[PDB]
RNA sequence: GUAGGAUAGUGGCCUACCAUGGUGGUGACGGGUGACGGAGAAUUAGGGUUCGAUUCCGGAGAGGGAGCCUGAGAAACGGCUACCACAUCCAAGGAAGGCAGCAGGCGCGCAAAUUACCCAAUCCUGACACGGGGAGGUAGUGACAAUAAAUAACAAUACCGGCUGGUAAUUGGAAUGAGUACAAUCUAAAUCCCUUAACGAGGAUCCAUUGGAGGGCAAGUCUGGUGCCAGCAGCC
């Protein structure tokens, strides 16, 4: 027996199962272009996401009211979307689970946030950011553009302290470039 | 009465072919520049893609 | 009529179980037979080269295809094994070893090659991919 | 980066921390020398010494 | 069924006598299985279909049978005895065998890794706090499978479409990891990861590939060659 072998993994995308529809291409090449994605299997994965939360609160609603089950289920399922932010406080019932979006989702994205609050010129500029290491969530460096930021987390986005635009220390270039202009 | 198909015929059109250099291009971005490249192609900017 | 009584489980499961043999992918599958093929129920085989041989294209087509007669190495049954793409025919010869997949119809003939239901993926070890585009090259010996 | 997580543990003694800590952890702390040892050898030098009988069996596993 | 023998014990388990009973289209008996069973895996309106050698549970085996000592516990095989099949050494008189354990080799095939390090973790075992553990772990190979995620971002100039957007191997400075390497860290000791002195990008040569462009099905009535040939074509 191989201890490692217990851990457990799983798949977080599906292939679309008409390749090739011409309206579903052109909506999947706007979202991208729109959010700066790098392929079609980060949407992909946004849309899994989406339709597994859209089952659970389809599921629980199918339940009767008073059963204890949809209870603890739908609160739990509507406290995570209001912790990430998806729904707001007066989205409290389990129907507002159901009309949500992809964009939604993709709104939610580091990336996204950084572009929206200032930081960035354009979403393009913000992911080389995210993934430059120029980004913090709170005190911790985050390098990944999918990170989900929660409501709570969002207003802590700052520059990265070790960095060159969120502290000193400049970069190899800007300081290749002192050395040969200090002669 | 003609020499219509044959085992040593094998590789005809190939070997006749004539052989063109392939012209020397710069690379396309890759992966999130190129969406966005083809984003601002068919969306931004603007028969089909290909036509004449 | 189908039979209705809530005691006629038995017979409606013996009759599906009947039934099914009707059914050709059924029969294919659970018959036994796959093991008498030239493959035995594998993907793949290896074989040796006896000899090339042109097939007249079916009608209304017109054209010699390029096969080769392959004796699989683990049963010894005699197949014939299409050659595709131009002029890959000169990438075989006598004695060669060639590794053979199926055609893609699951033990039927595709296109216009009458009773063909093999291809040639590899010779001498190297991918006939590999010498059509010049990537590779056939071992000498 | 600029944070780091450990375990530490402090003895009350130098004999206490040689009597309950792991030779390896000695070694680091240099209370303890290194020996170089190789298993594979020990078990052919035992494996041999097994077929000798007798105070001989002392250099029987040398070999 | 009666009475005994044997067994740790019940029992045609076996012996002696007695009776003719026992199963079967509600499929016995016989045959096949490329049949170990289950927990489970794949796909999911519902019902269903297919798979389950493999790390957990139960069973069986140690080349094929049979017999047996020791022992609480074995019909044990990294225990023994005999036959059968293979098979090493020999001074030819004899003597020794069991990798479906960890590596590794031959063969087989479409088809699967190093003859490495360690008891530091988990636990087992012995007289035993201490020894041992190819159980187990570490590291090597590893595009089975799964997760995240680079290959560029921004301005000036020139072109275009309506201050606003797209293009340019034109210009300009900024950013950074792939790599490289003190150091620390990690580690049973190493290695990897994380962190980080000094380096590390303009055709950013630090050059993305695999398939296709008649329809199914997204994409050329472009140009040259061939001319039912060569070839393409899952189907048409
Ligand atoms: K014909
Ligand atoms: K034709
Ligand atoms: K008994
Ligand atoms: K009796
Ligand atoms: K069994
Ligand atoms: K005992
Ligand atoms: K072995
Ligand atoms: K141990
Ligand atoms: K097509
Ligand atoms: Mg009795
Ligand atoms: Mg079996
Ligand atoms: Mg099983
Ligand atoms: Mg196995
Ligand atoms: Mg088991
Ligand atoms: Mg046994
Ligand atoms: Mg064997
Ligand atoms: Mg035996
Ligand atoms: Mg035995
Ligand atoms: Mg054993
Ligand atoms: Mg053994
Ligand atoms: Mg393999
Ligand atoms: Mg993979
Ligand atoms: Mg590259
Ligand atoms: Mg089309």
């Amino acid at each position: 027996v191989h201890v490692a072998f217990y851990r457990n993994y799983g798949k977080t995308f599906k292939k679309p199962r008409r390749p090739y529809e011409k309206e579903r291409l052109d909506a999947e090449l706007k979202l991208v272009g729109e959010y700066g994605l790098r392929c079609k299997r980060e949407l992909w994965r946004v849309q899994y996401a989406l339709s597994r939360i859209r089952n659970a609160a389809r599921m629980l609603l199918t339940l009767d009211e008073k059963d204890p089950r949809r209870i603890f289920e739908g609160e739990a399922l509507l406290r995570r979307m209001n912790r990430y932010g998806l729904l707001d406080e007066s989205q409290n019932k389990l129907d507002y689970v159901l009309s949500l979006t992809v964009e939604n989702f993709l709104e939610r994205r580091l990336q996204t946030l950084v572009f929206k609050t200032g930081m960035a010129k354009s979403i393009h500029h913000a992911r080389v950011l995210i993934r430059q290491r120029h980004i913090r969530v709170g005190r911790q460096v985050v390098n990944v553009p999918s990170f989900m930021v929660r409501l709570d987390s969002q207003k802590h986005i700052d520059f990265s302290l070790i960095s060159p635009f969120g502290g000193g220390r400049p970069g190899r270039v800007k300081r290749k470039n002192q050395k040969a202009a200090a002669k | 009465g003609k020499v219509h198909g044959s085992l040593a015929r094998a590789g005809k059109v190939r070997g006749q072919t004539p052989k063109v250099a392939k012209q020397d291009k710069k690379k396309k971005p890759r992966g999130r520049a190129h969406k966005r490249m083809q984003y601002n192609r068919r969306f931004v900017t603007a028969r089909g893609p290909n036509s004449s | 009529g189908k039979t209705r009584g809530m005691g006629a489980g038995r017979k409606l499961k013996s009759h599906r179980r009947r039934q099914r043999w009707a059914d050709k992918s059924y029969k294919k599958s659970h018959l036994g037979n796959e093991w008498k093929k030239p493959f035995a129920g594998s993907s793949h085989a290896k074989g040796i080269v006896l000899e090339k041989i042109g097939i007249e294209a079916k009608q209304p087509n017109s054209a010699i295809r390029k096969c080769a007669r392959v004796q699989l190495i683990k049963n010894g049954k005699k197949i014939a094994a299409f050659v595709p793409n131009d002029g890959c025919l000169n990438y075989i010869e006598e004695n060669d070893e060639v590794l053979i997949a199926g055609f893609g119809r699951k033990g039927h003939a595709v296109g216009d090659i009458p009773g063909v239901r093999f291809k040639v993926v590899k010779v001498s070890g190297v991918s006939l991919l590999a010498l059509f585009k010049e990537k590779k090259e056939k071992p000498r010996s | 980066g600029g944070k780091s997580t450990g375990f530490g543990l402090i003895y009350d003694s130098v004999e206490n921390a040689k009597k309950y800590e792991p030779k390896y952890r000695l070694i680091r702390n240099g209370l303890d020398t290194k020996v170089e040892k190789s298993r594979k050898q020990m078990k052919e030098r035992k494996n041999r010494a097994k077929k000798v009988r007798g105070v001989k069996k002392t250099k029987a596993g040398d070999a």
